[PDB]
RNA sequence: GAGCCUCGGUUGGCCUCGGAUAGCCGGUCCCCCGCGGGGUCCGGUGCGGAGUGCCCUUCGUCCUGGGAAACGGGGCGCGGCCGGAGAGGCGGCCGCCCCCUCGCCCGUCACGCACGCCGUUCGUGGGGAACCUGGCGCUAAACCAUUCGUAGACGACCUGCU
RNA sequence: CUGCGGGAUGAACCGAACGCCGGGUUAAGGCGCCCGAUGCCGACGCUCAUCAGACCCCAGAAAAGGUGUUGGUUGAUAUAGA
RNA sequence: GGCUGGGAAGGCCCGGCGGGGAAGGUGGCUCGGCCGAGUGUUACAGCCCCCCCGGCAGCAGCACUCGCCGAAUCCCGGGGC
């Protein structure tokens, strides 16, 4: 499984209709994908793993992307992942701070990449849930909670290093 | 010994990206190199910046860490940011890069000749005051 | 039409790579103060890996082997040259292009040098981490002329200095005449502003 | 009276690792280092300008030994500035890293 | 490209001159005139391909073209076959093209007209006068004209 | 003045040291030091307008006929005083003769206007080789041959000979 | 019995199979220079090595350890004062 | 054209309800000129934020370019080889 810019998917789907069961239960899941259609093979692996129900032994009612109710608001989202390394799997907990849960969904693949080298593959999510100011255990996180934010820019490394490569003047990284 | 700190209700210039070129007020922080910002005023919208593509000027205008897009705008009329901020040299130079740019061909002509004059008379003045100035030091 | 370049404060291999570029393109480049060129790493690393490279040498007639050479200019040409095709016709023409100067000669030390952005040490390394300057390593792997060639530039500098103060005084002298001429050229600088100048 | 031509530098044939195609030159224009700046250039006529032994004719004028050989700027090269360039005669590579003028009259303005 | 618009001609003997546009004629080539007194360029014939036209508009409105001048009017008649072809003779003698009354006598028309108006706009005159070229830290895609 | 070959090119920038969790410029009332330098204080900028995102020069000519500006430049102008040693190779400061009215705005015409067709335009009196004008200065040394042994397979090497 | 692009080099690897060419687009691979292209104002984090690291076959390393550093799991006690 | 017959947002706001960051307040202390600035404690709303009741054209994947799928639910013009 690749990763992008994720988006969040309700998936609702059930077993086809057997003589025996008329009515089958409808089962819902939150997919983190890129598109629909690995939403779906998501959500598709992930119910042959809990329930005994298969792709061609089911259907899926209904696939469908959740936006976010809040865009324009910022929260701390805390997620429950799975994951195998080298060794055996492991269960984590991790929080973030972002705007869109889909956002942080992302971070989160980012994140568990760039400091366990571990694949989004290997990479299971249980749980994403939306957490006030309480209830942060990540100090990194939790020093972003301050009402009178205040801190410099201090070493403002520049860019358009080539911008014109030849020039008297040396840059400058203070501002 | 900095003078512009990453404050909530802060006015930054956009130096490059979508909304290049244009004056927002920092909302809230959201992450380490991430800040929610609008605009109301310049035409820019509430969302997500990083602090790369915007440099912090020296307003600041006060409201609460979360305005719901009204007072902020509130607080940046009542503060007239936009005069101040023509007013600083700042805004003026950017405006005479701009004019600079949209130079034409027969503005670039009489600017020649204005420049060509202009130098010669500077010139000369500058002669008198340094053989002036070498009278006196005799 | 020929690039002035100042070593110092540049990246080794930074600016070797854009020195060779340019001077593939026919592009003329000359390069001064190699001293101040500074490396990444710490100096023990950079003396160990000159050190190795001492070490590689022709065993059954080292006078054929490598030319390990100490001055710092030569080492930035030889650097240069690791990036240029040097076997080819195209690429001695260009190490023929390239000058190096260990300081800077008189021929160079009265014109303005450039300085690229993309290969220094402020832009491209992190401040908590530790550089060896190519003086040093060459002081302490070979050169002779260390000393020498910080006296002349020290010389060199007092020279600058006082030329550096003739200029701004020539400056002040200038601003002075402007604001004491302005009525009879108000006409002049109000077109000139108008397009974008002097604001 | 001045100069009425842009400068250009011949920066090779148009080539992979092991593999050179001579008839696409590549040509690098000062001033233009993006792929945004280059459309002004496109369809741009090109002339490298060498100077032989042998005098030859001149239009306008007594012969002289100076020769060009013409072409075409067909389009951009890799978010650099780069342009490729089609010559009636390929260039004869002892023109690499060496200047040639791109004209300004496929006027487009 | 409009009529009284200020045109560079960059192919001619008239290189980087500066003229001033007043029609097109029937077989496309816009009709350039550079004052002769200012740009010592007459009625004549240009194309669109190795002309740049500057921001530079004057207004031509009312001015009265000659109507007899057109692009039959602006061709060559010379070289004919029939006489001897042989020696040091047949037309490669005579040395000069006639300048043709005519064409002074529209010059004078077309310039009594367009004189007054570009004398109107503040150094417009010198700025005609003046050739366009390129120097040291300009480029064509950067400047805009 | 022609006269063969080889070519690159298509205005120049004649300059501080320097730091990046900091710098640039003045006056320096004040103090110290050799017009200049350093320190304190104060005043202006700092996404750099005392910006290489820059500056300098214009890239048609000539006639006269007005205004703003104005004693500037040239004759590889002729003679003195210096800076410069890193691989100096360039510039500055003073005397005397003659000539010119050039930059910026307006009238005033005329410049083969070669009738649309490309290598135009310059650093160039470019670099190398062979020949036609004058003034001021020159007078050979090397090798072979001979000799010697401090040298030597042969060369080579140390030496002597109006 | 097989050329061609990439793996620097190359039987068997990846892509892809061959008449002579012009234009366009790709695969596998790459875009500091050699060497065509990131000369993006690329995004998020980790890493200091006096043996760093740098891409299938493949040209090299194990068990055991480290408060060097960055995250996770569990368990106690702390204003009745650790 | 479709969506959660799109999500939030923009403007006038009106009659209520609870909760929280911790403010023209109070207040131990600290720093400067009753005021300004920085920290803490209960904490209504005269700084605000969130939820429940209920309604107005102002919308429209919006040139306030905050994040999609697209085309008989689709057409035009122009440039380069």
């Amino acid at each position: 499984k690749a990763s992008g810019t994720l988006r969040e998917y309700k998936v609702v789907g059930r077993c086809l209709p057997t003589p025996k069961c008329r009515t089958p239960p409808l089962y819902r899941m939150r997919i983190f994908a890129p598109n629909h259609v690995v939403a779906k093979s998501r959500f598709w692996y992930f119910v042959s793993q809990l329930k005994k129900m298969k792709k061609s032994s089911g259907e899926i009612v209904y696939c469908g992307q959740v936006f976010e109710k809040s865009p324009l608001r910022v929260k701390n989202f805390g997620i429950w992942l799975r994951y195998d390394s080298r060794s055996g799997t492991h269960n984590m907990y991790r929080e973030y701070r972002d705007l869109t849960t889909a956002g942080a969904v992302t971070q989160c693949y980012r994140d568990m990449g760039a400091r366990h080298r571990a694949r989004a593959h290997s990479i299971q999510i249980m749980k994403v849930e939306e957490i006030a100011a309480s209830k942060c255990r990540r100090p990194a996180v939790k020093q972003f909670h301050d009402s009178k934010i205040k801190f410099p820019l201090p070493h403002r490394v520049l860019r358009r290093q080539h911008k014109p490569r030849f020039t008297t003047k040396r840059p400058n990284t203070f501002f | 010994v900095f003078r512009r700190f990453v404050e909530v209700g802060r006015v930054a210039y956009v130096s490059f990206g979508p909304h290049a070129g244009k004056l927002v007020a920092i909302v809230d922080v959201i992450d380490q190199n991430r800040a929610l910002v609008d605009g109301p005023c310049t035409r820019v919208r509430r969302q997500a910046m990083p602090f790369k593509c915007m440099q912090l000027t020296d307003f600041i205008l006060k409201f609460p860490h979360s305005a719901r897009q009204k007072y902020v705008r509130k607080a940046w009329e009542k503060a007239d940011i936009n005069t101040k901020w023509a007013a600083t040299r700042w805004a003026k130079k950017i405006e005479a890069r701009e004019r600079k740019a949209k130079m034409t061909d027969f503005d670039r002509y009489k600017v020649m000749k204005a420049k060509k004059m202009r130098n010669r008379i500077i010139k000369n003045e500058v002669k008198k005051l340094q053989r002036a100035a070498l009278l006196k030091a005799s | 039409q020929v690039l002035v370049l100042d070593g110092r404060g540049h990246l080794l291999g930074r600016l070797a790579a854009i020195v060779a570029k340019q001077v593939l393109l026919g592009r003329k480049v000359v390069v001064v103060r190699c001293e101040g060129i500074n490396i990444s790493g710490n100096f023990y690393r950079n003396k160990l890996k000159y050190l190795a490279f001492l070490r590689k040498r022709m065993n059954t007639n080292p006078s054929r082997g490598p030319y390990h050479f100490r001055a710092p200019s030569r080492i930035f040409w030889r650097t240069v040259r690791g990036m240029l095709p040097h076997k080819t016709k195209r690429g001695q023409a260009a190490l023929d292009r390239l000058k190096v100067f260990d300081g800077i000669p008189p021929p160079y030390d009265k014109k303005k040098r450039m300085v690229v952005p993309a290969a220094l040490k402020v832009v491209r390394l992190k401040p908590t981490r530790k550089f060896a300057y190519l003086g040093r390593l060459a002081h302490e792997v070979g050169w002779k002329y260390q000393a020498v060639t910080a006296t002349l530039e020290e010389k060199r500098k007092e020279k600058a200095k006082i030329h550096y103060r003739k200029k701004k005084q020539l400056m002040r002298l200038r601003k002075q005449a402007e604001k004491n001429v302005e009525k009879k050229i108000d006409r002049f600088t109000e077109v000139l502003k108008t397009h974008g100048f002097l604001v | 009276s001045g100069r009425l031509w842009c400068k250009a530098i011949f920066a090779g044939y148009k080539r992979g690792l092991r593999n050179q195609r001579e008839h696409t030159a590549l040509l690098k224009i000062e001033g233009v280092y993006a792929r945004d700046e280059t459309e002004f250039y496109l369809g741009k006529r090109c002339a490298y300008v060498y100077k032989a032994k042998n005098n030859t004719v001149t239009p306008g004028g007594k012969p002289n030994k100076t020769r060009v050989i013409w072409g075409k700027v067909t389009r951009a090269h890799g978010n650099s500035g780069m342009v490729r360039a089609k010559f009636r005669s390929n260039l004869p590579a002892k023109a690499i890293g060496h200047r040639i003028r791109v004209m300004l009259y496929p006027s487009r303005i | 490209i409009t009529p009284g618009t200020i045109l560079i001609i960059l192919t001619g003997r008239h290189r980087g001159k500066r003229v001033v546009f007043l029609k097109q004629l029937s077989s496309g080539l816009l009709l350039v005139t550079g004052p002769l007194s200012l740009n010592r360029v007459p009625l004549r014939r240009t194309h669109q391909k190795f002309v740049i036209a500057t921001s530079t508009k004057i207004d031509i409105s009312g001015v009265k073209i000659p109507k007899h001048l057109t692009d039959a009017y602006f061709k060559k008649k010379q070289l004919r076959k029939p006489r001897h072809q042989e020696g040091e003779i047949f037309d490669t003698e005579k040395e000069k093209y006639e300048i043709t009354e005519q064409r002074k006598v529209d010059q004078k028309a077309v310039d009594s007209q367009i004189l007054p108006k570009i004398k109107a706009v503040p150094q417009l005159q010198g700025y005609l006068r003046s050739v366009f070229a390129l120097t040291n830290g300009v480029y064509p895609h950067k400047l805009v004209f």
